[PDB]
């Protein structure tokens, strides 16, 4: 009858026409019938049956396809017909790195299968576990599914694991990878199947072992580009205006907008639909409706980008804009989009070795994502893709590749993540991109000097708790241990304001005058006070009066890194009350609240400490040559130094620096 | 309006 990993396409195909659905037992509605009729067209169906060969004779392997080919929501399907999960209480997991994409992909086959959401498929997001006992089938996000790898290091509970996006290169995806690619050799009965969006995935298949390719092939239409003549020096009203011209001039069909964040989004979509307004009142054009997309968005917020464009009621083709941001360059696709505007920029994250800081920039897009970008123009249709910058900028100006997260991000939280999962020769670990083994032994260092990692490599309840937060875990630590010197509040202030990019703005000129400005706040014992004098500053209600902008501005201070700072601050609080970690402070006015806050800092920084040369400073680490940098608040001769930054230049210089007295180290 | 725009290349089919 039906045999398990052994089924064929034609017994598939007979068996989904069947008036009795096999998972739930109940009657299908006509409904779930044209679905199927309308979804069977996809190119994946055409494979199916190469497909079944191959996940039968293999346990890896790649599954390579163009961008809409129905990959995420038919291949879990496929699967779920050659396995029979139900019979064996097994599920079959999905990862999805975005969350948006997850919740959709999850409601789009929920109701492609005529099958209740959360029943038998549903989706697991962090705060949000929509699922039940009887799933069979879940779309959930790496992080969930790393987290769940930490409670369970065998993932007994799935049978299939398909990682989807494999192309983004994000850190989860990575060391999921490299986890199963390890958890396979274990478990004879896993089953793994990497899908990826790039048509030359053979790299994928060098590290897997020459696992087996399937490329599904290509089905776009040719698209046309198109390019200004000159420099666009604010494009985001550039983007309005090309968006208003799309819609006036060209001919029927959706339009996509790509941008930075949220609230750039919000802004442009009430431009444009003011724009649209006057345009229907004075042209008499015909309907433009926008939708906004972005990671917060509610469920019932992201089913709106999916609904068709409003019927025409001027006589000229209604359309339907959605002014996405970096979502609908690969993870879901819109059905109708011809024309696609590509202002270049998007949100990246950056990591900075010298302050150990992760931000959030905005910074110009690589070749292969504007190649992507163009290609969503044309799946329908003959479609055009408007560039908002020049040729040659095209050609010069922008970068080969993107890298992937596990190089652009910090390498000791990497380290102490992974001995959560239980691994043990992380210096032979198999990384898709390794790192270089210099700074994979420095971390291991650090991180065994911190008391992170015991003498013997294993994890210890200070390291735990130390990775629970969102913080290098020096300044974690740090944190952690304040409490013992009655000035946790102000070690708290100091981390939150030392873990974001610097406050302070130094032009060229005008030099003096924002040395003035920070010596309204200095305090001459050292520039960590500083940062600590500067945000009670801030958030004093005689700034609020002033006006927060303002006074940001005049005192050359940077209001998003201050922002930046609160909010990290807030987050520390509630994790610190999550944990039931001790919190207390000292009365401002005891003499020994600048003892208490320096005795707490020496004992985080004793990593970096200076002394001063007899004759500037040579640094115990390393002993190398340094001098104060001339943008400091040192008052006295300050004979042994605390510093947090180290500055590369003809003449070496060490930031941000504060004194402290020898016996407290 | 208030953008004007110059013809580039034109990407191939993939068929
Ligand atoms: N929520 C939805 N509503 C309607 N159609 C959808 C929805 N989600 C996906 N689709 C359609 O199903 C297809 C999904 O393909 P997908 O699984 O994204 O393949 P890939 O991930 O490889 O691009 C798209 O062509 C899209 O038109
Ligand atoms: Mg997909």
């Amino acid at each position: 009858g039906l045999q398990r990993h052994h089924t064929s396409a034609e017994e598939a195909q007979k068996l989904e026409d069947g008036k009795i659905n096999p998972f739930t037992g109940r009657e299908f509605t006509p409904k779930y019938v044209d679905i199927l009729k309308i979804r069977r067209e996809l190119p994946v169906h055409a494979q199916r049956d190469e497909f079944l060969k191959l996940y039968q004779n293999n346990q890896i392997m790649v599954f390579v396809g163009e961008t809409g080919s129905g990959k995420t929501t038919q291949i879990p399907q496929f699967v779920l017909f050659d396995e029979m999960p139900h019979l064996e209480n097994t599920q079959v997991a999905c990862t999805q790195p975005r969350r948006v994409a997850a919740m959709s992909v999850a409601q789009r086959v929920a109701e492609e299968m005529d099958v209740k959401l959360g029943e038998e498929v549903g989706y697991s997001i962090r705060f949000e576990n929509k699922t039940s006992n009887k799933t069979i089938l879940k779309y959930m996000t790496d992080g969930m599914l790393l987290r769940e790898a930490m409670e369970d290091h065998d993932l007994s509970r799935y049978s299939c694991i398909i990682l989807d996006e494999a192309h983004e290169r994000t850190l989860a995806t990575d060391i999921l990878m490299g986890l199963l690619k390890q958890v396979v050799k274990r478990r004879p009965d896993l089953k793994i199947i990497i899908m990826s969006a790039t048509l030359d995935a053979e790299k994928f298949q060098r590290y897997f072992n020459d696992a087996p390719l399937l490329a599904v092939p290509g089905r776009t239409y040719p698209v046309e580009l198109y390019y200004t003549p000159e420099f666009q020096r604010d494009y985001l009203d550039s983007a309005i205006r090309t968006v208003l011209q799309i819609h006036a001039t060209e001919e029927a069909g959706d339009i996509l907008l790509f941008l930075t964040g949220e609230d750039e989004i919000e802004d442009a979509v009430r431009k444009i639909s003011l724009e649209g307004d006057q345009l229907v009142r004075e042209e008499g054009c015909g309907p433009l409706s926008v939708y906004p997309l972005y990671g917060s968005l509610p469920p019932h917020q992201q089913q709106r980008i999916f609904e068709p464009a409003p019927e025409s009621h001027n006589g000229r083709p209604g359309r339907k804009v959605v002014i996405s941001t970096n979502i609908a360059e690969t993870s879901l696709t819109i059905d109708g989009i011809v024309y696609v505007v590509d202002p270049g920029f998007s949100k990246q994250k950056v990591y900075n070795p010298r302050i150990r800081v992760e931000s959030l920039l905005v910074s110009p897009i690589s070749k292969a994502s504007a190649q992507q970008r163009a290609g969503r123009a044309g799946r329908t249709r003959p479609g055009k893709c408007f560039r908002l910058y020049t040729e040659e900028a095209f050609q010069k100006e922008l970068i080969e590749q993107s890298y992937p997260e596990i190089l652009r991000s910090n390498l000791s939280s990497t380290v102490l993540e992974l001995k959560k999962l239980g691994i043990d020769d992380l210096v032979h670990f198999d990384f898709m991109d390794p790192p270089a083994p210099e700074t994979m032994m420095r971390a291991l260092e650090e991180l065994n000097y911190l008391a992170c990692l015991d003498d013997e490599g294993n994890l210890t309840p200070l390291g735990r708790l130390a990775s629970q937060f969102p913080l290098d875990p020096m300044l974690a630590v740090m944190l952690i241990g304040s409490f013992e010197f009655q000035c946790s509040q102000e070690i708290l202030t100091i981390v939150a304001m030392l873990s974001v990019p610097n406050v302070f703005i130094r032009p060229t000129k005008d030099k003096k005058r924002a040395d003035d400005a920070k010596n309204i706040f200095a305090h001459p014992d050292g520039d960590h006070i500083t940062l600590l004098n500067v945000y009670h500053a801030f958030k004093s209600d005689e700034a609020y009066e002033y006006g927060i902008h303002k006074w940001c501005r005049d005192h050359y201070l940077n209001y998003r890194s201050l922002s930046a700072a609160d909010n990290i601050r807030s987050q520390l609080e509630r994790l610190m009350n999550r944990y039931n970690l001790e919190l207390n402070t000292t009365d401002y006015e005891s003499p020994k609240y600048f003892d208490n806050i320096r005795k707490a800092l020496a004992s985080g920084f004793f990593m970096q400490v200076a002394k001063k040369r007899s004759g500037g400073y040579i640094t115990v680490k390393d002993n190398q040559d340094v001098l104060i940098h001339p943008s400091t608040v040192l008052g006295h001769d300050a004979e042994w130094v605390i510093y947090n930054e180290f500055v590369l230049t003809s003449k070496n210089y060490i930031r941000t620096v504060t004194s402290v007295r020898p016996e407290w180290l | 309006w208030g953008i004007h725009f110059v013809k580039g290349e034109v990407l191939a089919s993939t068929w």
